[PDB]
């Protein structure tokens, strides 16, 4: 019937890709050689495993998937680990060397040595899916092969797959915390170009998961393993209308309006709930309006900017499990009521709602709360030039003094180059501030029209 | 697959590869001979970016051997691990450098290089995908910083997109080896500023006093310290060598290492130092291990690094620890003591975290730091090359070999070059001011 393609670019997007494909072999009951080995099936059904799994031969079934990074060792992993053998090896692409940290390799000098290879393994992907909805992506947005190649992927699908969902997941720069030092030109260098190509673009941060994993979920020391089995559980929520029915589904092609609330906006936060532990699951129990307000707090939210500091433009919220619409819908109401949100005035029928029927399958050895009934939310705010407005500002920083931009130039990038993105940066700062007024006028939103 | 390229120039180069070729070989289990029966299949299928694999199930290192003597080589063929090594890669003198600099790049190295860049091209050629060129020697004396330079210079040309590496000891404080030691130091520094990516300033004297301090030797001897350095080599690698929750090579290091093409000259330094007197007194955790990498007395180099402000630091964390840990670590460092720390470069450090700790710990971490403070070297020598030139000491001894006092006097001036574009850059404010001027005309109208 129908298809989404899996994208993992550089060490993050890679090692997210054990955690995201481990996720969705517990969720349909997959062994980690393709066997699905309580199969049911009446043949050619729905059974929808089949939007995110090709069947091969005798009933192996195949991630729709493609890795690379540039060194080695991080897809060597991979093709050794407890799953080895649910990939089809084609997938598992890499290079002689490392992008360094340097999106310039990434995009040019290195990145160009992979890039008709990666996109003859997809042509062949896609050759093969029913109905291509679309392609959804990890990525080392600050790193060198998840920045330049992504980028360079992205403006490489454009020309021939424009009219499919392309949508994006960034690991994010953190307002404290610090794993590189070049992070925010590449994250500049990247953002520049893939305002250009994707239709959503979906930030998710380390610093700010941290904190909900020893608050929250009350893990004392959490690893990036925890870490990108949690960061798993958005993607699975925003598919859980492709792998399961429901009483309200999305599709792909939903998402990048009720989430993108003018064009250049395609930036919303993420979150899930409940997110805590056994020991506090067992102690006491949350219902569906609970859990739709603890989507809402500061705490809460997977990027660190407080939502208080700005407004919301575009909201969806994806129940899974044990819940009905007339809860739900009053329990929306609550959101509704409560002014501590402010949404923007553009903006008076913010909500977007999907229901599905299955329940999140619970992890190996039952080390989670034992709720029947959770709840994804995601949406674009203002308060996210809180977040780029330190990130742009830490270009202008470096730039004044060139540092490493020797490294860029080395590669074969000019300072032209560096100051077209950091022009369109401060031009990102210009967007966000058009609906920074109650203003109807024709330009930002439309005098003809009535919400 | 990515695959490096080492060199081990005179005695005390040799010595410290000597050193390192026990100290990873035992981390890849290997036996004396070359061979293998070791406990883990990982341990061996990793290898490769320092070995070549002999027929018969056996293995080599790629190592060439560096020296203008007959000495210090016949002891490697006769020590621990002497026979790992193709007997090819020996590729020596009869001559010595005298200590002199210009004796190992314009005479007797002159008269050997193309023999041992022969050797280099055919261990570069045997590489899978060639990853750079490390380089043991010093600066200080005559054969490690004449012949290296040279060869340096030589394969900067041939390789040119390659990393170019050295893991240098330099001349301490107070102390001399060698007389001449900031002539050679001022001389092979005039070669290496613009034919290496990455270079090491490793001052014997703070190991000497890592030694005593934190490790609290009796008797603390090369032996020792060669082992504190290989440490560190085998430290930096381990990051591409095995897998762990961030891999990350040298170059990807590099790149958040180097602001500005002259300030690639680093601070080294290693935790747990922790004595066998006070292992059961202390514990082993990020915390701890973080302390003692900001820890001044801890630092292998010159100075306390707060002479200074940091550019630049790298961390690369061995065994299985929480990211978080370690990330809450860095940024607690970063905010009690950014005064340590260069403001226009925003957040100054690269993290890596390999999953295989080093031998006999519950876990590690190796640092790399630049920090202005480095100056505290090149002020000191610089004018200590000053010194003995303004009166012409020991001048003839080079000159002998196909030197002019230009070259000396062109020398000693990038030197100062240098050290004011270290100060440049020092102390400098992460604010740029605006003018008062006025627009347009100026009335009450
Ligand atoms: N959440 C999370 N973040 C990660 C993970 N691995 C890396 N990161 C983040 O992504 C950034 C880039 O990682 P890199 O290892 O540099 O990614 P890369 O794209 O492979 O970069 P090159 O190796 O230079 O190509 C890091 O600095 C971290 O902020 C991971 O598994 N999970
Ligand atoms: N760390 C270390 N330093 C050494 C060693 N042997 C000598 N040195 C130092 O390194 C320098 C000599 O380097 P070398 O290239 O062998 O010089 P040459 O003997 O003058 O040709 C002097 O500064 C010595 O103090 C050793 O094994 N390890
Ligand atoms: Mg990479």
């Amino acid at each position: 019937m129908r298809e989404c393609i899996s994208i993992h670019v550089g060490q993050a997007g890679v090692q997210i890709g054990n955690a995201c494909w481990e996720l969705y072999c517990l969720e349909h009951g997959i062994q980690p050689d393709g066997q699905m080995p309580s199969d049911k099936t009446i043949g050619g059904g729905d059974d929808s495993f089949n939007t995110f799994f090709s069947e091969t031969g005798a009933g192996k079934h195949v991630p729709r998937a493609v890795f690379v990074d540039l060194e080695p060792t991080v897809i060597d992993e991979v093709r050794t680990g407890t799953y080895r053998q649910l990939f089809h090896p084609e997938q598992l692409i890499t290079g002689k060397e490392d992008a360094a940290n340097n999106y310039a390799r990434g995009h040019y000098t290195i990145g160009k040595e992979i890039i008709d290879l990666v996109l003859d393994r997809i042509r062949k992907l896609a050759d093969q899916c029913t109905g291509l909805q679309g392609f959804l992506v990890f990525h080392s947005f600050g790193g060198g092969t998840g920045s330049g190649f992504t980028s360079l992927l992205m403006e490489r699908l454009s020309v021939d797959y424009g009219k499919k969902s392309k949508l994006e997941f960034s690991i994010y720069p953190a307002p404290q915390v610090s794993t590189a030092v070049v992070e925010p030109y590449n994250s500049i260098l990247t953002t520049h170009t893939t305002l250009e190509h994707s239709d959503c673009a979906f930030m998710v941060d380390n610093e700010a998961i941290y904190d909900i994993c020893r608050r929250n979920l009350d893990i004392e020391r959490p690893t990036y393993t925890n870490l990108n089995r949690l960061i798993s559980q958005i993607v699975s929520s925003i598919t859980a209308s492709l792998r399961f029915d429901g009483a309200l589904n999305v599709d792909l092609t939903e998402f990048q309006t009720n989430l993108v609330p003018y064009p250049r906006i395609h930036f919303p936060l993420a979150t899930y709930a409940p997110v805590i532990s056994a020991e506090k699951a067992y102690h006491e129990q949350l219902s569906v309006a609970e859990i739709t307000n603890a989507c809402f707090e500061p705490a809460n939210q997977m990027v660190k900017c407080d939502p208080r500091h700005g407004k919301y433009m575009a909201c969806c919220l994806l129940y899974r499990g044990d819940v009905v619409p007339k809860d739900v819908n009053a329990a929306i109401a609550t959101i509704k009521t409560k002014r501590s949100i402010q949404f923007v005035d553009w903006c008076p029928t913010g909500f977007k709602v999907g229901i599905n029927y299955q329940p999140p399958t619970v992890v190996p050895g039952g080390d989670l709360a034992k709720v029947q009934r959770a709840v994804c939310m995601l949406s674009n705010t203002t308060a996210i030039a809180e977040a780029w407005a330190r990130l742009d500002h830490k270009f202008d920083l470096m730039y004044a003094k060139r540092a490493f931009v020797h490294w860029y130039v080395g590669e074969g990038m000019e300072e032209g180059e560096f100051s077209e993105a950091r022009e369109d940066m401060a031009a990102l700062e210009k967007d966000y501030e058009e609906v920074g007024v109650d203003s109807v006028e024709g330009e930002g939103e439309e005098e003809g029209e009535e919400y | 697959m990515r695959e490096i390229v080492h060199i081990q120039a005179g005695q005390c180069g040799n010595q410290i590869g000597a050193k390192f070729w026990e100290v990873i070989s035992d981390e890849h289990g290997i036996d004396p001979t070359g061979s293998y029966h070791g406990d883990s299949d990982l341990q061996l299928e990793r290898i490769n970016v320092y070995y070549n694999e002999a027929a018969g199930n056996k293995y080599v290192p790629r190592a060439i051997l560096v020296d203008l003597e007959p000495g210090t080589m016949d002891s490697v063929r006769s020590g621990p691990f002497g026979q790992i090594f193709r007997p090819d890669n020996f590729v020596f003198g009869q001559s010595g450098a005298g200590n002199n600099w210009a004796k190992g790049h314009y005479t007797e190295g002159a008269e050997l290089v193309d023999s041992v860049l022969d050797v280099v091209r055919k261990e570069s050629e045997s590489c899978d995908c060639l990853q750079g060129f490390q380089l043991t020697h010093s600066l200080g004396g005559g054969t490690g910083s004449g012949m290296g330079t040279l060869l340096i210079s030589k394969i900067r040309e041939e390789y040119p997109d390659r990393i170019m590496n050295t893991f240098s000891v330099v001349p301490s404080p107070k102390v001399s080896d060698t007389v001449v030691e900031p002539y050679n130091a001022t001389l092979s520094v005039h070669q290496l500023v613009e034919n290496t990516d990455e270079t090491y300033c490793i001052d014997n004297e703070a190991l000497y006093d890592i030694c005593f301090r934190t490790l609290k030797l009796t008797t603390p001897t090369y032996g020792d310290l060669n082992h504190l350095v290989s440490a560190t080599m085998s430290g930096v690698t381990t990051c591409l060598r095995f897998p762990g929750q961030l891999n990350a090579d040298l170059r990807k290091l590099a790149v958040n290492m180097v602001p500005f093409p002259r300030l690639h000259f680093f601070m080294p330094g290693f935790a747990p130092l922790t004595s066998r007197g006070s292992q059961q007194y202390r514990a082993l955790t990020v915390p701890e291990l973080t302390q003692q990498m900001f820890d001044a007395k801890n630092m292998m180099a010159a100075c306390d690094p707060r002479h200074g402000r940091y550019l630049t630091v790298a961390a690369v964390f061995r065994g299985r620890m929480s990211m978080k840990e370690v990330d809450e670590q860095m940024l607690n460092v970063q905010n009690k003591n950014s005064s340590y720390f260069v403001e226009w470069i925003p957040n100054n450090v690269k993290t890596a975290v390999c999953d295989i700790p080093p031998r006999g710990l519950k876990m590690s971490a190796t640092f790399i730091g630049n920090s202005t403070a480095i100056q505290e070297l090149f002020k000191r020598i610089s004018e200590q090359f000053t010194a003995m030139f303004r009166r012409k000491a020991f001048l003839h001894w080079y000159t002998g070999e196909g030197m002019d006092e230009m070259e000396f006097t062109e020398a000693e001036s990038n030197m100062n070059d240098l050290v004011s574009e270290y100060q440049q850059y020092q102390d400098a404010t992460a604010d740029e001011q605006g003018e008062f001027e006025e627009e347009g005309e100026e009335d009450e109208a």
